[PDB]
């Protein structure tokens, strides 16, 4: 929690920060470093979008997860519910909160897609008021709501491909309405 | 796909941050057509003025060939 | 956003003073139109498809706006327009419960008369239906209530131009 | 068209168009006279297919017509067979494109929410096209017409 | 080249503002059976609500001349109102009206009034269109009525006319009851009231009894507005002290506290030995129509 | 088997008491409408 | 439609 | 219930309950018998409630009793009363608990979802909840009436 | 999370049913005990700290927790704790007032244990730091109220052992 | 204001207040004459409040008014009193509009920043609000003074 | 963006007209047009590094723009104009296969003007750069298939300039 960076890309002159800033940024997305699953790069003008001071780091985070390859890292090898909580981790930090945030993702992904859960997640107010515009997502650490700490932290402790398992399938519910 | 290219000013409400905060303070960005409307309630929910829209990409009226 | 209280609040706050005797009337006036105000959100919240529906048939079905080559032609630009009228109303609607325009100001006229100028969507056909939405709300809210929806209202018109 | 959704499909992976998304460009143009011939076929006898197809969905949901109907009176029948024609128009577009990016541009993206607000019964606007397209199968070869109904059956499965 | 749904459109223009307003309420007549019904729930109606309890609140007189100005097409902010709804709501309004003028609730047209020569001819086309046109074409004469700023005029107004005997009551003769019922169903309080006692009582239906002159005085003044109360049959004894006791029954034909245009009612009259009225009960009879019940 | 709430054969003699009356067979044609000069114009 |  | 959706909007901002909602707690509890009789008088009534309110709107909406409409039959007639019971059991949950998130949870989320699936018209539904208001409000003091109409207000509003 | 008033509503639901007399009497039951929950829950609110900083004082303090190498030790698990424990206090007043211990089976049980275990937290030590928050808010609200609060608190405590 | 919260939460989920925040705003307005008799109360009696607070303040605390000290001097310690009376202003806001926000906005988002640039010792703040909450609490009845109190704990507490 | 077909039939949309005769005769003479489109698209597609490399070679290669000095200048400069050479021709395949220069419009120019004179970057060689690729490519595809990708090359320049 304490022995980590923050990339905080506070200027576009420095274009060795603006590059480090973008492949800190695909490190966060995709869990690693891209070359070993990639013919040719295609962020190339991403790249340079963000590196002109055209969009922000925010913008440059949800191209990475509306991309192709995204789609195939982390959509078409898991289940919608997979999904989820790999989105929210890549993109917000943390584990699915609570069963509502589940059913909001569930029903943008069985109707829109994986684009529109992206967009979602990047553009609600809980990204702008945790990472704003200018910083790459990273890892949290909440301390509420119960149980997002130990999910975030069993999320964040699994290599990538470590295996084909849900962290949070769902939410036991304590009181059933209508049940 | 059609975008917007937006200028907003968006102020520090509840805290006073000590790093450079120019970045994401007063700042010009490409928005997606399909983003803009919850961008700019967003922006107008966090204290934003918006002092500039444009319509960077695509043209306006079209029916057939959004991209 | 401010409604009427922060707004009195304010007045005073920015000379530094304590809240006096006129201060005090304006703060009475609103709590006394609490209750009206309250029951014509109540009113609107019920009706507020309705109410757009009807604007809409009214201003704008069956004209030049909706047929091929209008902005509102077009089922995407059709649903695109009836959002942005029931945003108007509720917009309208806090607005006359806060008893103060600043809700408008800030999440309503914020980029929005560019937006439309940058898109082509005809300002002109968009007054004529709020003003529509002006009408129908005041036949489901009296017109003590129906009148303070429409200044409320009317300010986004302008607003607009 | 098949062309310009080639092209996103390409330009979202930075590069150029695959050997398939070729072969299908080639493919839709050399025939282009067959679905220029479909268009053709389809506007030539609009006016009937509506109409045919507007009493066939009445036998089928006399309630729209009646008492309390959205359709009903001659001049809400006639905006409703207006409706028909639009998305007879549509199919054209959709049969010549080769893509179904035309008819949810103009006519299935919001429609949903442009029906809500009119009080039209969605489902029976699918009908509707479902009647149209059983009209236009029977003025087309059989294969003029597996290749129209494609683009019938996509605004009936967007419109459910 | 039939083109009828247009062409009768264009024929009911032609009417006069007074051939209209009597064309449509025949033509409310024969709804359900030569015309189509009606279906209100397709209609925003809760628009209208507000301006069909101002007309319901309205006297006999007003309720009339408002209807008279929807078809003149007068400068009134009821016109105003009405002018901004919708089609459908305009005719389901129109609706409404009629099915008061039926339930009483507003004042009818007048007594054996015929349609003209030319609106009924107008009618008879309606009559013959199928379903559909028919409410098109309904739909359209109506849709122009009340007031818009613009291009609207008519070319003659069509004012409302500006229009009591004794009640006859079988085995009851005493004057005392036969002054108040002619004295109510005249509206005459200033009058009725003076055949109770300063000290008198009356028991409204579903309500407790009300003692003081000032008290029954009031309660005509709010609760008894163009009401008509017949007695048909009766019977008189004195009872006790040397009071009188009347029983006379009989019907309400208007609404009251919940009752309909046909419902019987009853009356329990106690007068002095020596004259006016100390106590009275009203008590609407109960019967199929149980439409004025609450619950607890 | 015993009717439990929510079950509609509860409402059944409600719908016959009701017995609510259907709409007469509608007589509109398709091919007599002229639909460009029939469209309402507002 | 029948629900038996 | 109001003391849950204080509960949760204080949670929300990591704040015991706030001067304000205690007291309108208090106040609720306090006022408590009162909106148990309006719930009683409802649940009592709840017969007359859904037959009259059923039978106005088969009236205002024909159609829907119509051949082609989604409660034409007795059977389906049914369903659609038994619907009207469901919704007015819920207008007395809301109406005891001081909130209406009983009724939002148990029938209002995806509403819209379950009844274009149905084929039913919502806004129908919307006239019969409607329908139920008036008679139900003729049933009880005009005071008594307000209270339970800002309950039938939210389900009108929400399906409409 | 469910109150007392929706365990009411609930079971009737879950069965079809409208509330019956005995469902009134439940309700009346809690709503005769309105007063007493928010005289308390203010009370608790306005003590919250000084609540917790005796529960600390003879529970924690001064014992192996605290000195270097202990879980407390170091200012931000000392802090840490102190947090835990007003987040205990206040969703037992949530629970107190709902009613029903439901809050604290989703908003605090869920996946407590766990988090304790993965980093060390003593859960003896929490548990009696809570029964210490027990006694001495029993010592604040009263024997009546603080055997209400004792429920809510208990139930916390049983959750993590 | 309450109001304003209301509305912000409900714009938060793009919906219209539910009957229960309306009844919250209902009860709001009509305890209003309330929360002006007691601002009305502080406002009348400021001069008094803050004389014999700062007095108060001064005895438990010489050293701020003694040479070296912030507020030394008869300059320094008038200055010292106008803060103290710009946060009586404050409560009195945070009164008539029943919620701390104003007092948040305008004198405690970055007060702890200010006071220590400007070498204030902010524990010496915050017992001069302990001390004016003393004085107040005197002149107005118990209810009246527990509802003040809200405010001036706030203030307080965001002093620590 | 719109390829040649859905410029008619938008052009028909705007109008609310079927397919009329004229319009189907752009569509035949762009079908008719497609096979030369696609099969220029393969060559370019299978050597457009090789057709860069040449551009650049004849181009800037040993010139003032690549020595000191030049905006060429620097590795990451030669990166970058090397970059923008790959999209100028892979943008004016994709508006050669479509038929349209919108493409062009939507996903290169938009911009390109004003970053290329804020940075500096010579237009004037910048121009010549893209002259090669034309002339390079139009030798690899035959004349007239190097007609049409010479147009949005062309393009592409007047943009720029
Ligand atoms: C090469 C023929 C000439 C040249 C090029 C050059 N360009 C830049 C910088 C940028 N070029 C672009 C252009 C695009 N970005 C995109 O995403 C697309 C759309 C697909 C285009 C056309 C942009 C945005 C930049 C700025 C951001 C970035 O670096 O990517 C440079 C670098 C300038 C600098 O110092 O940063 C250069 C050198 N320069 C020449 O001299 C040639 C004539
Ligand atoms: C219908 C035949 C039965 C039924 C269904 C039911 N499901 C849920 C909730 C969820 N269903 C899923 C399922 C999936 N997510 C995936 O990614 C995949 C792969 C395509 C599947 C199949 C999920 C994740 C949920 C939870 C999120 C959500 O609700 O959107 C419910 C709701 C349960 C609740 O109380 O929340 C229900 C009712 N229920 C039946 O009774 C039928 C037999
Ligand atoms: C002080 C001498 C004057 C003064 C200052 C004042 N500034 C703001 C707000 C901002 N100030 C900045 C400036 C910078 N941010 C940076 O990152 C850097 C670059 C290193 C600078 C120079 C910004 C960006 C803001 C807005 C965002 C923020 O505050 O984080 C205010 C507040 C404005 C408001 O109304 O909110 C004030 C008061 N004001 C005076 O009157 C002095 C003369
Ligand atoms: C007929 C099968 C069904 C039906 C139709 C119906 N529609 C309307 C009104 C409108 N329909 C549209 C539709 C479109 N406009 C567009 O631009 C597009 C894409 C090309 C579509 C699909 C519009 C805009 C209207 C509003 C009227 C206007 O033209 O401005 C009605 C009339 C409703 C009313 O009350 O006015 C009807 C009857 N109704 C049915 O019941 C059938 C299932
Ligand atoms: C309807 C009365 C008229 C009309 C509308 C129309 N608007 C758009 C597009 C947009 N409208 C907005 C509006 C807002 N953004 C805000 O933040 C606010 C405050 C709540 C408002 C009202 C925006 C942002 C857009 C663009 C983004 C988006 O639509 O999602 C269109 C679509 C235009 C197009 O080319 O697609 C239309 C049709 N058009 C008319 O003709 C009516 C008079
Ligand atoms: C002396 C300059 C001031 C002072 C000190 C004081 N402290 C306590 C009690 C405790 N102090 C600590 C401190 C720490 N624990 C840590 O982990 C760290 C960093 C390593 C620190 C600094 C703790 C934990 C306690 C609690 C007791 C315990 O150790 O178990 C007291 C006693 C308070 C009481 O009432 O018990 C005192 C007196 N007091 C002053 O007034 C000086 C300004
Ligand atoms: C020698 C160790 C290897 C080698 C070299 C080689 N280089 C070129 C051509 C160029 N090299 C550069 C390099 C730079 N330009 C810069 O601005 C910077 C930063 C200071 C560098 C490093 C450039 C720009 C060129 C282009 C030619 C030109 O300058 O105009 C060649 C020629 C390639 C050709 O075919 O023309 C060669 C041979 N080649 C080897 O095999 C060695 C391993
Ligand atoms: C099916 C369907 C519907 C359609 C519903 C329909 C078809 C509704 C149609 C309802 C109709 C036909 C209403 C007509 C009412 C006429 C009245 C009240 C006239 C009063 C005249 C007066 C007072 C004049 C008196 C007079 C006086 C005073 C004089 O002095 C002398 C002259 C005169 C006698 C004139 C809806 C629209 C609801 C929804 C859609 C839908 O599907």
């Amino acid at each position: 929690r304490q022995q980590t960076k923050v990339f905080k890309l506070v200027s576009t002159y420095d274009k060795v920060a603006v590059k480090n800033a973008i492949r800190a940024a695909y490190r966060q997305v995709f869990e690693r470093d891209l070359e070993p699953y990639i013919i040719n790069s295609e962020f190339t003008a991403l790249e340079s979008k963000l590196s002109n001071n055209e969009i922000n780091v925010k913008e440059f985070i949800e191209g990475l997860g509306t991309s192709e390859l995204y789609m195939k890292e982390f959509y078409a090898p898991y289940p919608n519910t997979k999904v989820i909580e790999m989105g929210t981790k890549h993109f917000l930090g943390r584990a699915p909160l609570n069963q509502k945030e589940i059913q909001q993702y569930n029903q943008i992904l069985a109707s829109q897609g994986l684009k529109a859960f992206i967009g979602a997640m990047v553009n609600g107010m809980e990204y702008l008021q945790t990472f704003g515009e200018d910083t790459v997502p990273y890892r949290r650490f909440p301390t509420l709501p119960a149980a997002n700490f130990p999910n975030t932290e069993r999320l964040y402790n699994k290599l990538t491909k470590q295996d084909k398992e849900l962290v949070v399938p769902s939410f036991t519910p304590v009181v059933k309405v209508g049940g | 796909m059609r975008m917007f290219r937006i200028t907003a000013c968006v102020p520090s409400q509840t805290r006073i941050r000590t790093q450079r905060e120019l970045q994401n303070t007063y700042f010009t960005k490409l928005v997606p057509y399909d983003n803009w409307f919850r961008e700019q309630q967003r922006i107008m929910k966090m204290g934003g003025k918006i002092v500039k829209v444009e319509l960077a990409t695509g043209r306006p009226g079209t029916n057939a060939g959004l991209a | 956003m401010q409604d009427a209280i922060t707004a009195v609040i304010n007045s005073a706050d920015v000379q530094g003073k304590y809240l006096d005797g006129a201060a005090m009337d304006k703060l009475k006036s609103y709590f006394a139109s609490g209750e009206l105000r309250v029951r014509a959100a109540s009113v609107i919240s019920a009706n507020a498809a309705t109410i757009v529906k009807e604007a809409v048939a009214k201003s704008l079905l069956y004209s030049d706006v909706t047929r091929p080559g209008g902005n509102m032609y077009t089922t995407r630009r059709y649903a695109a327009c009836i959002r942005d009228l029931d945003y108007y109303l509720r917009y309208a609607t806090y607005a006359m419960l806060a008893g103060d325009a600043s809700i408008l100001d800030e999440r309503v006229l914020n980029g929005l008369k560019e937006t439309y100028n940058s898109l082509g969507v005809p300002i002109s056909s968009t007054v004529q239906a709020i003003q529509a939405i002006k009408e129908v709300t005041a036949s489901l809210v009296g017109a003590d209530a129906g009148k303070e929806m429409g200044v409320y209202l009317d300010y986004i018109c302008s607003g607009l131009s | 068209s098949i062309v310009t959704k080639s092209i996103v499909n390409a330009d979202a992976e930075a590069r150029y168009l695959s050997p398939g998304e070729l072969d299908r460009i080639k493919a839709f143009v050399t025939g282009g006279a067959a679905r220029l011939r479909i268009a053709e076929t389809l506007t030539g006898s609009r006016e009937t297919i509506v109409k045919q197809a507007g009493d066939r969905l009445f036998q089928k949901r006399p309630d729209i017509v009646s008492p309390g109907g959205n359709a009903y009176g001659e001049e809400m029948t006639a905006t409703c067979l207006r409706d028909m024609d639009y998305y007879l128009r549509l199919v054209t577009y959709g049969v010549v494109s080769g893509d179904v990016t035309p008819i949810e541009e103009i006519g299935l993206v919001g429609v949903r929410e442009m029906y809500r607000s009119l009080g039209t019964p969605i489902e029976a606007v699918a009908q509707s096209v479902r009647e149209m397209k059983e009209v236009a199968s029977g003025l087309m070869s059989s294969d003029d017409a597996a290749e129209a109904s494609a683009y019938f059956d996509f605004v009936i499965g967007k419109m459910s | 080249a039939a083109d009828v749904v247009p062409a009768t459109i264009a024929r009911f223009s032609q009417l006069n503002a007074e051939d209209q307003l009597a064309l449509i309420w025949f033509a409310y007549l024969e709804m359900g059976k030569t015309l189509t019904i009606a279906a209100p729930g397709a209609a925003s109606m809760q628009l209208a609500e507000n301006a069909l309890k101002e007309i319901q609140a309205m006297g006999p007189l007003q309720q009339t001349q408002a209807m008279c100005d929807l078809a003149n097409r007068a400068d009134t902010p009821l016109c105003r109102t009405y002018a901004s709804w919708s089609p459908n709501i305009k005719l389901g309004f129109w609706y409404r009206l009629g099915e008061l003028m039926e339930q009483g609730f507003v004042a009818p047209i007048p007594a054996g009034y015929q349609l003209s020569a030319n609106a009924n001819a107008v009618l008879a086309t309606i009559q013959g269109l199928e379903s559909g046109q028919q409410i098109t074409v309904l739909r359209n004469a109506v849709v122009d009525m009340g007031f818009t700023a613009g291009k609207d005029g008519k070319r003659i107004a069509e004012p409302v006319v500006p229009p009591r005997t004794k009640v006859s009551i079988e085995g009851v003769t005493n004057a005392t009851v036969l002054n108040y019922m002619d004295n109510l169903n005249a509206n005459d309080f200033d009058t009725l009231i003076e055949l109770f006692t300063s000290d008198g009582a009356l028991q409204p239906p579903f309500q407790r009894p009300i003692v003081g002159k000032e008290n029954v005085l009031r309660f005509f003044r709010e609760e008894c507005q163009n009401l008509k109360l017949i007695p048909e049959r009766g019977v008189t004894e004195p009872a006790e002290d040397g009071f009188t006791q009347i029983k006379v029954t009989g019907k309400v034909q208007t609404p009251w506290f919940g009752g309909n245009v046909g419902m019987n009612i009853a009356w329990r009259f106690l007068l002095n030995p020596e004259g006016k009225i100390f106590f009275v009960a009203i008590d609407l009879l109960a019967s199929p129509k149980e439409l004025l019940n609450f619950a607890r | 088997k015993k009717l439990t709430a929510g079950n509609p054969m509860n409402f059944l003699g409600m719908a016959r008491s009701i017995n609510p009356a259907a709409n007469t067979i509608p007589k509109v044609s398709a091919q007599n409408i002229n639909i460009e000069a029939s469209v309402p114009r507002r | 439609r029948r629900f038996i």
